[PDB]
RNA sequence: AUUAGGGUUCGAUUCCGGAGAGGGAGCCUGAGAAAUAGCUACCACUUCUACGGAGGGCAGCAGGCGCGCAAAUUGCCCAAUGUCAAAACAAAACGAUGAGGCAGCGAAAAGAAAUAGAGUUGUUUGUCAUUUCAAUGGGGGAUAUUUAAACCCAUCCAAUAUCGAGUAACAAUUGGAGGACAAGUCUGGUGCCAGCACCCGCGGUAAUUCCAGCUCCAAAAGCGUAUAUUAA
């Protein structure tokens, strides 16, 4: 029961506007920039792993 | 009764495209069967290309401008079928309806003196009213004497402007036949023998120019001469035989490439 | 390497047939314009073709069905030379005629035809048509 | 209704949607020749396989069989004239070998690029785009075109497009007209 | 066939008995036809004979053949 | 083990045949049972009329109010239970308001901790449920 | 449709065959009908009426009302494909045809394909901050082409003489980022609540899972979800 609680951390969450970027390039533009930025951009050490998306220390 | 035809339902040998039209000109009732037949309005339309469509096609057809077996036909279903002689004396075209080896029709040319014989074949002999004995051909022609000789089976080359039997070819081993039906259409050989079966079809085997053997039942073959080398008929340009599709192939390859 | 020049139109007829049935020969017309801006009139393809084919009057030729081919500089057709002025008014299709300008007036609309058809068909002589 | 027009599919996904192996080999393929998508390569993927499936059903047939000598030669010929193998590779056996960069390098786009009209594989795709390239005199403005072995020795700038013989571009063109409505 | 029965005045029962293929499980199984026969009062066939029949006109409700020979 | 005769085809037909039923999902394709106890009948989607908004208790050891509205079918006037998905989505519903109902994606099995509910809501008065939730529509008036 | 093979499953629906024209029955005409935009009757629904009476059968086209999770225009035309017919076309002189064809609506499904390309300077490379050059369609138009007429495509932006990309704002989305399963020991909020979660599970004050920002991953003009079915 106390159905009045639906919502609450939605209601709860301070809004925060998105961050106004510049466009990324669409279609072909796009794969080109992902494919360099994976395979040219730096060599891969040989035995380490790609850290796609490695998040700076935190806790 | 039955008075469309769905251009699915039409003979593939008309080629007549499955995206052009709903329908295909049904043929009528008449001198040769429907499956066994090209329409008049085919022939003037889709294959001598003089109507560019079929309003074109009455227009030409309604004079009388096409004659077949020397008479002008004005229905664009009329069903013209083998042996047929079409004639449009304005163009001075003459040619006969005939199977090429891979079962087509084909527009045979004629001569003169040469679109005036036709070649029937007995299907049936009957006994008429006053004790006179008729014979029915494969184009529906009746013939109210006909030689004392004739059989079923036989054929009679036929005079189609002064309408009279002229000759007549028994139906034996070692003459010369053309196949009518089947998968063996248009293929042109020698009766070798024919096994009989009463109550059931007749099998023919046959042997062309090159030697090949093949068989069909009996009434697909339409004797056309006493042996291959004297034909009582001109035939199309393949002259009935029937050539190895590999070597086909590659012969087109190579005349095309000789071309360019 | 570009060079500022007239254009020009060449026609190129294939497929040639005689057709003593309709009085009128039947081809393929094609049209190279190298350097025409957009579609080559069918009009100046008739006088052309009219002076090829030494016909006395343009208003014999009959074209139509011209598709221009994806790149440009071509165009391909169909053209019918037809004996004679009365050959071709008396077998050329209406709506053709009416490109030409020697075509009959429009029929009303085919509804309203279907209207009266229907209006008159519970009815006996003389009230029929009015 | 009543319309007999046929089409057909010509790619399939893959059974994995997820594969790292597979993932990064798609990605260095899309960008080595300039791709938009998987779909691109997923095409090729399908093409290869009809290939080899024919092939295979062939190979297990003897020699001498006819449908063999005719599909197989076909098949050999139809390789040798879009050059996806050699023209020394001339038994059956070596359709199978076929690989994906294999068919890949006879794209248009890739061919354009190799033979030195654009200076990288999305040049030569936007080239082919805009109507820049002609082959044997023929525009062609599409990207996947294969090109066969006789027709790579025509390939070269159209002449109605502003690189070759034709009139000026839209961006001279546009100054043109702005210098002479300026002055 | 095979004589079935011949408890009928002039008209026999007879059995066509054969295999049919199962294409799945690639076995045959037994099955059989039974055919209402006219047996002219010329034959005088037995239950277990071999005779041969011929197709004819309608002759009663169910009868469509006619023997021939008995075996 | 099982037969293996030449003419043996009768007994291995009858034999698949017989043995089918056992398959549970074979025996529900092949019956009648579960498409009359089924509220959708057979359909993927049934549209009703929200009678009360309920709250149920999520199974151990989860604990929480699952938010669902007791839905009447208009074709067939059976009574279901359907979750409401996403928060803050039951404040879009109304009682006596018009709902399209889907299935929970177990093909009429319970999902996750809610006990015995196997239809969710995914629209309201002829609007998407996700897309008043995403605010890219607002409920009519 | 699915796919090693063997199979499993779908087939109301374009072609062929059968059956029906609200439900039943009966019948005339005719070569052919047990016909239904033919007749006769009954049953169930219905329309007009001056109350005497007279009518109706969209499972044809278009379109309404209901039903539902669920499906277009009361459009144009006989130019093509055919059918009928006393009938070639034409000449005071143009047969009918919602059969059919053509457009409108249409992200069922299928094919091709944009959303940018080359540099230069500074900050082996690469990113970033600059600065340039050219190209092109979307679109706007036409001597025109197409088309029965239009509309779509195609052609062109002078042939003496033809508009147009810089935040190219002409601005790509849909789902996810513990595991299956590609992608964060990130930052806030919430604190077994709200919610997520197909399954395992997450949340009870340090949440890798909820609500958001950032970043990243996957497919891409498409991408989720439900149900059914095939493989698994
Ligand atoms: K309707
Ligand atoms: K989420
Ligand atoms: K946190
Ligand atoms: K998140
Ligand atoms: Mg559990
Ligand atoms: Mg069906
Ligand atoms: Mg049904
Ligand atoms: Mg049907
Ligand atoms: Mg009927
Ligand atoms: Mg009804
Ligand atoms: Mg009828
Ligand atoms: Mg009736
Ligand atoms: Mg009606
Ligand atoms: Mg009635
Ligand atoms: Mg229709
Ligand atoms: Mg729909
Ligand atoms: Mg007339
Ligand atoms: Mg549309
Ligand atoms: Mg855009
Ligand atoms: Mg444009
Ligand atoms: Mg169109
Ligand atoms: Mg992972
Ligand atoms: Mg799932
Ligand atoms: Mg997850
Ligand atoms: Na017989
Ligand atoms: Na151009
Ligand atoms: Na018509």
């Amino acid at each position: 029961g106390s159905l009045a609680r639906a919502g609450k951390v939605k209601n709860q969450t301070p809004k925060v506007a998105k961050q106004e970027k510049p466009k990324q390039p669409r279609g072909r533009a796009l794969k080109r920039l992902k494919y360099t930025r994976r395979f040219l951009s730096k060599t891969v050490k040989p035995g380490e792993k790609v850290h796609m998306n490695k998040q700076p220390p935190g806790k | 009764a039955k008075k469309h035809l769905k251009r699915l339902y039409a003979p593939k040998d008309w080629m007549l495209s499955k995206l052009t039209g709903v329908f295909a000109p049904r043929p009528r009732p008449g001198p040769h069967k429907l499956r066994e037949c090209l329409p008049l309005l085919v022939i003037i339309r889709n294959r001598l290309k003089y109507a560019l469509n079929a309003r074109e096609g009455e227009m030409i057809l309604r004079q009388g401008l096409v004659h077949v077996d020397n008479h002008p036909r004005r229905d664009g279903k009329y069903p013209a079928g083998f042996m047929d002689v079409v004639e449009i004396p304005k163009t001075g075209d003459r040619f006969r309806l005939m199977y090429d080896v891979k079962g087509r029709f084909a527009l045979v040319n004629l001569s003169e003196a040469e679109a005036q014989i036709k070649l029937m074949k007995v299907v049936n002999l009957y006994t008429a009213t006053g004790r006179v004995p008729v014979a029915v051909t494969h184009d529906g022609h009746r013939i109210r004497y006909p030689d004392p000789h004739t059989s079923i089976g036989d054929t009679i080359v036929y005079n189609v402007k002064e309408k009279k039997c002229v000759d007549l070819i028994k139906n034996r081993q070692g003459k010369a036949v053309i196949v009518t039906g089947g998968a063996n259409r248009g293929r042109i050989g020698e009766i070798v023998k024919v096994e009989c079966h009463p109550g059931a079809f007749n099998i023919a085997h046959l042997k062309d120019a090159s030697g090949a053997e093949f068989a069909t039942r009996a009434a697909n073959i339409f004797v056309i001469g006493k042996d291959l080398n004297n034909l009582q008929v001109t035939v199309p340009k393949q002259q009935g035989l029937r050539m190895n599709v590999i070597q086909e192939r590659e012969e087109r390859l190579i005349a095309a490439e000789a071309r360019k | 390497v570009f060079q500022k020049k007239k254009a020009e139109v060449c026609i190129r007829t294939s497929q040639f047939k005689v057709n003593k049935l309709l009085n009128r020969k039947q081809f393929i017309v094609e049209v190279n314009h190298p350097h025409w801006c957009g579609t080559v009139p069918t009009q100046l393809i008739r006088k052309k073709l009219a002076t090829l084919y030494k016909v006395p009057d343009a208003s014999q030729v009959s074209l139509f069905g011209f598709k221009t081919k994806f790149g440009g500089g071509k165009t391909t057709g169909f053209g019918l030379i037809y004996d004679d002025l009365a050959s071709l008014k008396r077998f050329e299709p209406n709506y053709r005629k009416t490109r030409m300008g020697f075509g009959k007036a429009r029929l009303p609309a085919r509804k309203s035809v279907k209207e009266r058809r229907n209006r008159n068909k519970k009815l006996r002589g003389k009230a029929k048509g009015k | 209704m009543r319309n007999y027009n046929n089409f057909n599919r010509v790619w399939k996904a893959p059974r994995r949607p997820f594969e790292k192996e597979r993932l990064d080999r798609e990605m260095k393929l899309c960008g080595q020749y300039g791709l938009r998508c998987k779909r691109e390569i997923w095409r090729v993927n399908m093409t290869l396989s009809k290939m080899r499936r024919t092939a295979r059903l062939l190979l297990t047939l003897p020699e001498n069989h006819p449908r063999r000598l005719l599909e197989g030669s076909a098949i050999m010929r139809r390789c040798h004239e879009y050059g996806f193998l050699d023209e020394e590779k001339d038994k059956l056996d070596y359709v199978l070998s076929l690989t994906v960069p294999d068919i890949l390098e006879r794209r248009l786009q890739t061919i354009v690029f190799k033979a030195g009209l654009a200076k990288s594989v999305h040049h030569a795709r936007v080239l082919i785009q805009q109507r820049h390239i002609a082959v044997a005199k023929q525009i062609v403005t599409i990207p996947s075109f294969i090109v066969r072995v006789s027709s790579e020795r025509h390939i070269a700038f159209a002449d109605a497009s502003p690189f070759g013989n034709g009139r000026t571009g839209r961006v001279k063109r546009v100054r043109a007209k702005a210098a002479k409505r300026h002055a | 066939g095979v004589v079935h029965s011949t408890k009928m005045h002039r008209t026999i029962i007879i059995r066509r008995n054969y295999l049919h293929f199962i294409k799945k499980y690639q076995r045959y199984q037994k099955r059989h036809k039974s055919l209402a026969v006219h047996c002219s009062p010329a034959f005088d066939p037995k239950q277990g004979d071999e005779v041969v029949i011929g197709q004819c006109r309608p002759l009663s409700k169910t009868i469509r053949y006619n023997v021939l020979e008995v075996v | 083990t099982k037969t293996n005769g030449q003419n043996a085809a009768r007994k291995l037909v009858r034999l698949r045949c017989r043995n089918r039923w056992a398959d549970k999902g074979w025996k529900r394709a092949h019956t009648f049972s579960a498409r009359k106890a089924n509220p959708f009948g057979g359909s993927s989607h049934a549209k009703g009329i929200v009678l009360e908004k309920i709250g149920v208790g999520a199974k151990q050891p989860n604990s929480a109010i699952r938010k669902c509205v007791r839905v009447q079918l208009i074709k067939n006037d059976k009574k279901i239970i359907a979750f409401v998905p996403n928060d803050g989505c039951l404040h879009f519903i109304e009682e006596n308001d018009e709902v399209l109902v889907s299935g929970f994606g177990r093909s009429g099995h319970a999902v996750g901790d809610i006990p015995g509910v196997r239809f969710k809501i995914v629209k309201v008065s002829n609007v998407g449920l996700y897309a008043l939730y995403r605010q890219k529509k607002e409920k009519p008036r």
